């Protein structure tokens, strides 16, 4: 699976 | 930025990359500057998913290209971070804070360092990245390189230290 390397990206794909 | 029906609806069609629909949206009064409760914003969706075409559809409306979400990350972050050359290189052009950083201490560069994104790195070095700045963690861009063992990218930002 993506490895996030920021802040809040769960809630880029929902 | 939120209540309104349109503007719902532009982030969703940003998400979706659905071109036509952006500019049908914008074309009849979307706020360009929409953003859902965590304050994610149609540019920072374009930018994360790689929709060029709506990029620069916003950008023509005049967009907040600096809009930071609550986690601090801009457009610029994003596309860094999932490696859209082309979007990046637009958002510099339209005066995007190069060093804007997000809530651990990462600036562009750092994400496109983590990544090995070689030609976002020249780019955000062109228009004035900063090779010092370091994360919450006291990483700069060059740490990151030689810590993920990223020869190629380590060349250039040794150069630069």
């Amino acid at each position: 699976k993506r490895i996030h390397i920021g802040p809040g990206r769960a809630f880029y794909t929902t | 930025h939120h209540g309104s029906d349109l503007g719902k609806k532009l982030l969703e069609a940003a998400r979706a990359g659905q071109d036509d629909e952006v500019r049908i949206l914008m074309a009849n009064g979307a706020d360009v500057n929409a953003n859902d409760v965590y304050g994610i914003t149609p540019l920072h969706l374009a930018a994360y998913m790689g929709h060029l075409e709506i990029v620069e559809v916003l950008l023509k409306y005049g967009v907040d290209v600096n809009a930071s979400d609550q986690f601090g990350n801009t457009p610029l972050h994003l596309a860094a971070d999932d490696g859209h050359l082309e979007i990046v290189e637009v958002l510099l052009k339209h005066g995007t804070d190069v060093n804007a950083t997000d809530t651990w201490g990462s600036t562009p560069l750092h994400l496109a360092a983590h990544r090995g994104h070689l030609e976002i790195v020249e780019v955000l070095l062109k228009y004035g990245a900063d090779v010092n700045a370091q994360d919450k963690f006291g990483k700069t861009a060059f740490d990151i390189s030689i810590d993920n063992g990223n020869e190629d990218l380590a060349e250039i930002l040794q150069k630069l230290n």
